[PDB]
């Protein structure tokens, strides 16, 4: 195909995937110390309204 | 049966329509645009009972969910969108394949 | 029997206020304004249960 | 009179030992699982400098 | 007795809905209307294992 030096697809691959494992890790490791899975809006919008109603 | 159960039998029965209850017993009925193609026709003493109403077309844009009967609406509009949506991710894989397959065959 | 229906109406009060303070966030268990509500127990569509608190 | 005031000197001022405790004991865990989550959290750096040596 | 009998015609919805409810994606289990369906489990053709699902 092309066995170059300027792109590597794989790594760029590897980028994203490892960005979406990081993200949801970075989302956790906050649910445990707070103790809340609901602690801002982009969790759940509809979980925020009736937990603080509650 | 009740009118809710009534709903879960149906459902069970065929894949080819998706039923469900919205506040008061109304049935909503669901067709799927890609494959149903054309107005369903509503027969036998139950469907006189309740009410045969009328073909409504309904696309995610104009899917709202603002109370219960919409939101049992909208699953089986999102069902219908994410089958068309997956059919057509095969299309272009299929498309990917017969390419795989040309490439290395040019190459020979 | 004129202090026994003192106590009779005040706790007539009580079984009237109870049915209008049982709330669960804004809405109304016992005031009789809980039509029946359909709770959505299922994967797919239409396989809810409906239930009815008079 | 000064029954019924002392009666009434208590859970406005003086603290039942149920709640407290119970308080106490939850906020002890909530401690110790986020002191926790720092030994997790301080390594985030080191993975990164883990791909290139 | 009647108390007992409203908790048997509970459960009897709870047997009827679980058979129309379990599913294994868009397909029914436990309806009755999966009929007899064989399983390909070899290398060639023609040699699969019936099994039905009453």
């Amino acid at each position: 195909m092309a066995v170059n030096v300027n792109t590597n697809v794989s790594a760029m691959t590897a980028q994203r995937y490892l960005t979406s494992a990081t993200n949801a890790q970075q989302s956790s490791m906050e649910r445990l110390s707070s103790g809340y899975k609901i602690n801002s809006a982009k969790d759940d919008a509809a979980g925020l309204q009736i937990s603080n109603r509650l | 049966d009740d009118i809710e159960e009534l709903a879960t039998y149906i459902n069970g029965q065929t894949d080819m329509i998706k039923a469900s209850v919205d506040e008061e017993g109304k049935l909503q009925l669901f067709t799927d645009n890609n494959r149903i193609d054309g107005a369903a026709t509503f027969g036998g003493a139950l469907a006189g009972e309740l009410g045969i109403g009328a073909a409504q077309d309904v696309t995610v844009d104009t899917l709202d969910v603002t109370t219960v009967g919409g939101a049992q609406e909208s699953v089986a509009i999102v069902d219908a969108a994410l089958k068309y949506v997956d059919s057509h991710r095969a299309e272009l894989g299929a498309f990917q394949n017969r390419f795989n397959h040309a490439i290395n065959n040019l190459d020979n | 029997r004129v202090a026994i229906q003192e106590e009779i109406t005040a706790l007539n009060d009580e079984l009237n206020r109870v049915a209008e303070t049982t709330s669960f966030g804004g809405n109304k268990l016992l005031n009789g304004t809980f039509a029946t509500k359909s709770f959505q127990i299922g994967a797919d569509n239409g396989e809810a249960v409906m239930l009815n608190i008079k | 009179i000064n029954e019924n005031v002392n009666a009434s000197k208590s859970r406005i001022k003086d603290t039942d030992f149920a709640k407290e405790t119970t308080a106490l004991t939850k906020a002890q865990i909530l401690s110790q699982a986020s002191s926790s989550v720092l030994a997790q959290a301080k390594q985030a750096p080191n993975s990164a400098l883990a791909l290139l040596g």
